[PDB]
C-alpha cells in the first residue's frame, strides 16, 4: 500500500469492531465483495 | 537424446499451490518420502494472489453448523455440486481451520479470542431461512499468502524434496495407474522421470485460455492437459466463473462499490447502458445482468477502444474528496493497471475469468477417476486436488471463499487417501525403458520448430477467440462458430515456429508447451459449452435459458415423468480429446446426489434458483 496505504490500526486492533489482526482500514467486505484499493479479490 | 534422470520418490506432487503444499507437507510429516514438482517458486503460486477468506462454520459470532455450509454450497453448485464431496468439504472445514491456525496462520481474533468471522458469497444460516451467516475467517490482508508459507515453511522440517522450474509434461501411466511424472527441468534442458507410488496433480486453472482473467500467464491448465494426454477424461469444463469487471489489459477486477458509490458503466456512444437493460437496478444489477449486458454491448457494436472489445466504468463525475474517502485506493490501483487518472479518464473494463470449477474428475477422497461403460472408477496412483480438479464441490457455481477451503481439505484428503492404503517405502513400481519417449518427442519437435506462427500470435488468436465465443453470452450459432475456429488454430499447432534452440532456460519453449496445454483446454471447454443444451450456474445460454433437471423441480414431483439420463442435463461432462487429431469426443456421468451420511446430512433435492 504505497500512495494510498490502508490505515493500519494501533495493537492491530480495529477500534469499531474490536478485530485483532485483520484487514486494515475500511471493511473489505462493505460492498457484497471483498475489496481492497478498490480491487475485489474475490466475491 | 536428451540427458534422461530417474528418481524415485513414495509420492510426487505437481504442484506448490495451497493445494499441492497441503497435500505434500501432509504426506512428509506421516513419513512418505515426497517430491514437490512446481514450475513457479512455490511462494509465487496464484494462491498467493488470493487475499480474502475461507468459510468455515466454526459459529464464533453466532450460532453455526456446517451442514448449513453444506447447504449454501449445494444450492451454489445449481445442483451439479456432488454432495458427497461437499457434505466431507463443510464437514471438515472447521477442523482445517483450526490446523492451519495451530501451524501458524494468524487467522484475525475478537476481542474474546475467537477466530473472527465475517458475513460473505450470501452465505445464510438454516438452510437459507436464517438470515445472513458470519462464517468467513481471513488472516490480515494476506491470507493466501499466508497459507502458503505456513504449509511451505512447515514443509521443510519434514524434508519435502521440492523440484523448482521444473516443468510437468506427461503422467507416467502405465497398464491404467500412474507411475509418477515426467518433468523438464526448465534451468539446464535435462529431462527427469519421477517415479512414485502415487502421484497428486495440484496445477490450478487454466483461466490463460481466455483474453481476460484474473490469473498470471502461467495458469495453463497443464494438469489438465496431462490428464487429456493420458486419455482420462476432463470435467465440465464448460463451467468457467466470470467477473463483470476486470480491467482491460491487466485482468484486475474491480469492486462492486465502483458502482455502489455512483460509478457508471458507458459504451462507445457514451450512454449508461444499464438503464436499458435493468431498468430498476442500472450498475448495481446482479454480476450476471451486468455481464449479459457488457458483453451485449461489445457484441452489437458499442465497445470501446481502438478493437472495440470492452467499454468503461466512469467515476470521474464523482468529487475527488469521495473517491478519496469511500473507496481508498482506487485512484492507486488504476493508475497502477489501467494508466489512468480516474478524476479524469474512464477505466476500461470487460468480463474477466476468475475461477474454473471444472477440471479433473475426483471422488470425495482426492482419487482421479475415469468412466468405463457407465461405471466411475478410481485410477490407482492418481489424485488431483485444488482448482486444477473437480471433486465437485462447486459444481455449476463456486461460492467465494469456498476457493481457498477446497484446497486444504482435498489436499489433506489426497495425503490421508494415500496414507491410509500404502506406507513409506513400499515398492515403487518399475518403469520400461523407454517411458515418457513420446513426451521428449513432442519437446524436440517445438524446440526445433520452424513453421511460420509465432506462438504468441496463435495464443491471442485462441484467447481472443474464446472470449469471443464462448464466454458470458452463449449462445447456438456463436458457440458452433467459436467450435470450428477452436480446431482450426488445433491444426496452427502443427505450423509454430520457436525461435530458442538452446537448453538454458528455453521459456520460448515452455511457453509453446504451455500453449499446447491451453488449447487442449479450450477446445475441451467449448465443445462442452456448445453440448450443453441449457442454462445451470455460470453456464447461460440464450437459447436454452432454463435448468433441465431429471424432474421438472418447479412443480410438484408427484406424478411427473421423470426423465431419462440421455434427456436431461444434470449430469457432469466428461471431454476427451485424440491429442494427434483434435476430435473431442463427449461423454456424460451422473451427479452424486448421496453424501457420507444420512443421518447426520441430507441430500439436498433440486430446486428453482432464486434470483
Ligand atoms: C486468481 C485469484 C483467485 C482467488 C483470489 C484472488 C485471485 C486474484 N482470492 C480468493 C479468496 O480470497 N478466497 C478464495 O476462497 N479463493 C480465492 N481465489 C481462488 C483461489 O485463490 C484459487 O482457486 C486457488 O488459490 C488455487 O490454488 P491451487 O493450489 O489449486 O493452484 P495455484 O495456487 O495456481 O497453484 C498451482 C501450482 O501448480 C504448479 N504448476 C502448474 N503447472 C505446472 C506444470 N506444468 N509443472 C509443474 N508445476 C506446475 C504451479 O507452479 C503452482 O505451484
Ligand atoms: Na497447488
Ligand atoms: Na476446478
Amino acid at each position: 500500500l504505497e500512495k494510498e496505504p490502508l490505515e493500519k490500526f494501533p495493537d492491530d486492533v480495529n477500534p469499531v469492531t474490536k478485530e485483532k489482526g485483520g484487514p486494515r482500514g475500511p471493511e473489505p467486505t462493505r460492498y457484497g465483495d471483498w475489496e481492497r484499493k478498490g480491487r475485489c479479490i474475490d466475491f | 537424446q536428451y540427458p534422461v534422470v530417474d528418481h524415485e520418490f513414495d509420492a510426487v506432487v505437481v504442484g506448490a499451490g495451497g493445494a499441492g503444499l497441503r497435500a505434500a507437507f501432509g504426506l512428509s510429516e506421516a513419513g512418505f518420502n515426497t517430491a514437490c514438482v512446481t514450475k513457479l517458486f512455490p511462494t509465487r503460486s496464484h494462491t498467493v494472489a488470493a487475499q480474502g477468506g475461507i468459510n468455515a462454520a466454526l459459529g464464533n459470532m453466532e450460532e453455526d453448523n456446517w451442514r448449513w455450509h453444506f447447504y449454501d454450497t449445494v444450492k451454489g453448485s445449481d445442483w451439479l455440486g456432488d454432495q458427497d464431496a461437499i457434505h466431507y468439504m463443510t464437514e471438515q472445514a472447521p477442523a482445517a481451520v483450526v490446523e492451519l491456525e495451530n501451524y501458524g496462520m494468524p487467522f484475525s481474533r475478537t476481542e474474546d479470542g475467537k477466530i473472527y468471522q465475517r458475513a460473505f458469497g450470501g452465505q445464510s444460516l438454516k438452510f437459507g431461512k436464517g438470515g445472513q451467516a458470519h462464517r468467513c475467517c481471513c488472516v490480515a490482508d494476506r491470507t493466501g499468502h499466508s497459507l502458503l508459507h505456513t504449509l511451505y515453511g512447515r514443509s521443510l522440517r519434514y524434508d519435502t524434496s521440492y523440484f523448482v522450474e521444473y516443468f510437468a509434461l506427461d503422467l507416467l501411466m502405465e497398464n491404467g495407474e500412474c507411475r509418477g511424472v515426467i518433468a523438464l527441468c526448465i534451468e539446464d534442458g535435462s529431462i527427469h522421470r519421477i517415479r512414485a507410488k502415487n502421484t497428486v496433480v495440484a496445477t490450478g486453472g487454466y483461466g490463460r485460455t481466455y483474453f481476460s482473467c484474473t490469473s498470471a500467464h502461467t495458469s495453463t491448465g497443464d494438469g489438465t492437459a496431462m490428464i487429456t494426454r493420458a486419455g482420462l477424461p476432463c470435467q465440465d469444463l464448460e463451467f468457467v466463473q466470470f467477473h463483470p469487471t476486470g480491467i482491460y489489459g491487466a485482468g484486475c477486477l474491480i469492486t462492486e462499490g465502483c458502482r455502489g458509490e455512483g460509478g457508471i458503466l458507458i459504451n462507445s456512444q457514451g450512454e449508461r447502458f444499464m438503464e436499458r437493460y435493468a431498468p430498476v437496478a442500472k450498475d448495481l444489477a446482479s454480476r450476471d445482468v451486468v455481464s449479459r449486458s457488457m458483453t451485449l454491448e461489445i457484441r452489437e457494436g458499442r465497445g470501446c477502444g481502438p478493437e472495440k472489445d470492452h467499454v468503461y466504468l466512469q467515476l470521474h463525475h464523482l468529487p475527488p474528496e469521495q473517491l478519496a474517502t469511500r473507496l481508498p485506493g482506487i485512484s492507486e490501483t488504476a493508475m497502477i493497471f489501467a494508466g489512468v487518472d480516474v478524476t479524469k479518464e474512464p477505466i476500461p473494463v470487460l468480463p474477466t475469468v476468475h475461477y474454473n470449477m471444472g477440471g479433473i474428475p475426483t471422488n470425495y477422497k482426492g482419487q482421479v477417476l475415469r468412466h468405463v461403460n457407465g461405471q466411475d472408477q478410481i485410477v490407482p496412483g492418481l489424485y488431483a486436488c485444488g482448482e486444477a480438479a473437480c471433486a465437485s464441490v462447486h459444481g455449476a457455481n463456486r461460492l467465494g471463499a469456498n476457493s481457498l477451503l477446497d484446497l486444504v481439505v482435498f489436499g489433506r484428503a489426497c495425503a490421508l487417501s494415500i496414507e491410509e492404503s500404502c506406507r513409506p517405502g513400499d515398492k515403487v513400481p518399475p518403469i520400461k525403458p523407454n517411458a515418457g519417449e513420446e513426451s521428449v518427442m513432442n519437446l524436440d519437435k517445438l524446440r526445433f520448430a520452424d513453421g511460420s506462427i509465432r506462438t504468441s500470435e496463435l495464443r491471442l488468436s485462441m484467447q481472443k477467440s474464446m472470449q469471443n465465443h464462448a464466454a458470458v453470452f452463449r449462445v447456438g450459432s456463436v458457440l458452433q462458430e467459436g467450435c470450428g475456429k477452436i480446431s482450426k488454430l488445433y491444426g496452427d499447432l502443427k505450423h509454430l515456429k520457436t525461435f530458442d534452440r538452446g537448453m538454458v532456460w528455453n521459456t520460448d519453449l515452455v511457453e509453446t508447451l504451455e500453449l499446447q496445454n491451453l488449447m487442449l483446454c479450450a477446445l475441451q471447454t467449448i465443445y462442452g459449452a456448445e453440448a450443453r443444451k441449457e442454462s445451470r450456474g455460470a453456464h447461460a445460454r440464450e437459447d436454452y435459458k432454463v435448468r433441465i433437471d431429471e424432474y421438472d423441480y418447479s412443480k410438484p414431483i408427484q406424478g411427473q415423468q421423470k426423465k431419462p439420463f440421455e434427456e436431461h442435463w444434470r449430469k457432469h461432462t466428461l471431454s476427451y480429446v485424440d491429442v494427434g487429431t483434435g476430435k473431442v469426443t463427449l461423454e456424460y456421468r451422473p451427479v452424486i446426489d448421496k453424501t457420507l451420511n444420512e443421518a447426520d446430512c441430507a441430500t439436498v433435492p433440486p430446486a428453482i434458483r432464486s434470483y
